């Protein structure tokens, strides 16, 4: 019940592993090329936007985002996020660490 | 005559199975590829810490 | 008698070729889940 996935700074997806499949029940090329709103609760999305532009500013330190994920099954799962950009100094990506609790 | 066909058949259905084999392991490389990528990058930043 | 050995031949290569891929598969699914849990143990200490 956790995967990583690596955003551009939109929240896009640019890389999920293969451990989504068992967590949320897509596969990578199904979340590939999305943004992670678009999986958010409605009620939440407001929350999980403010998460990707603090990271941002942050650029280094970790932050943490608690909102639910609609499922390939469709029902709503409880994701656990915990985010942070990579500097190479701009940005190449955000990173996430998405469990489900 | 009858025995060509049969081989012809079973061989093309291995060439088969490869082929999808390989299709796993082409996308089981990707994987690995950019995970290597971010672990690399966790290394690079974590030393930096 | 010249078709059918050239066709067992084939068959006895893509045979080999086949458990060749087999290995090769089953030996880069380790080295997923290794660097999973070496990038988790990462992430998870970073916080």
């Amino acid at each position: 019940t956790r995967f990583i996935s690596r955003h551009n700074i939109e929240g896009i997806f640019t890389f999920v592993d293969h451990r989504c499949v068992a967590t949320v029940g897509y596969q990578p090329q199904e979340l590939l090329g999305k943004n992670i709103v678009e999986f958010c609760h409605p009620e939440d999305q407001q929350l999980l936007r403010d998460s990707f532009q603090q990271v941002v500013k942050l650029k280094g330190q970790v932050l943490s985002v608690m909102f639910r994920f609609r499922s390939k099954n469709q029902e709503w799962l409880w994701m656990r996020t915990s985010s942070f950009t990579f500097q190479n100094d701009e940005i190449e990506y955000i990173i996430c660490t998405n469990t489900n609790v | 005559e009858f025995e060509v066909l049969a081989l012809q058949a079973s061989l093309r259905k291995a060439q088969m199975q490869n082929h999808s084999l390989e299709m796993t392991l082409e996308q089981k490389t990707k994987e690995i590829d950019e995970l290597t990528r971010i672990c690399d990058d966790l290394i690079s930043k974590m030393e930096k810490i």
